[PDB]
């Protein structure tokens, strides 16, 4: 009357083949925040009474 | 159906992104300050011309 049978192999999970990567060299730039310098001269005179 | 199998179960760790967070910008920061002196000084340097 009652009757049970072996459960068969499964199917495993496949490695995934994988990232690509580009090699390649990069420079950042950023922002800036720094003031436009520049050297200038100044003439002038005091006076005084 | 009856098994021999022991089960196991694996799921990848999702993807996850990280976003910029600031606590306080540097703009803020330069307004901290009660009297930038720059602009002081370039408002009060315009009184001839203005
Ligand atoms: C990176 O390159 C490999 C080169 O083998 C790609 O392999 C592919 O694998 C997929 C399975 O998802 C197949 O559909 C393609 O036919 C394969 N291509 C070749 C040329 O073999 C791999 O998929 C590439 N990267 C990604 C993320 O798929
Ligand atoms: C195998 O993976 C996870 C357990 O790590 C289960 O998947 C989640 O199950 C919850 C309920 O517990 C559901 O709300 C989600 O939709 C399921 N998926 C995700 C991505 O969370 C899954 O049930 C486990 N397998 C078995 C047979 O229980």
């Amino acid at each position: 009357a009652t009757v049970v049978q072996f459960e068969q192999p499964r199917r495993c999970p496949t490695r995934p083949e994988g990232q690509n990567y580009t090699e390649g060299i990069a420079v950042v730039f950023k922002e800036n925040i720094a003031p436009y310098k520049f050297k200038a001269t100044m003439y002038y005179k005091d006076v005084t009474v | 159906t009856v098994s021999t199998f022991i089960d196991l179960n694996i799921t990848m760790l999702e993807d996850h992104e990280f976003v910029p967070l600031e606590v306080y910008t540097r703009h803020e920061i330069k307004d901290s300050g009660l009297l930038d002196y720059t602009e002081v000084q370039r408002r009060n340097q315009l009184h001839d011309l203005r």
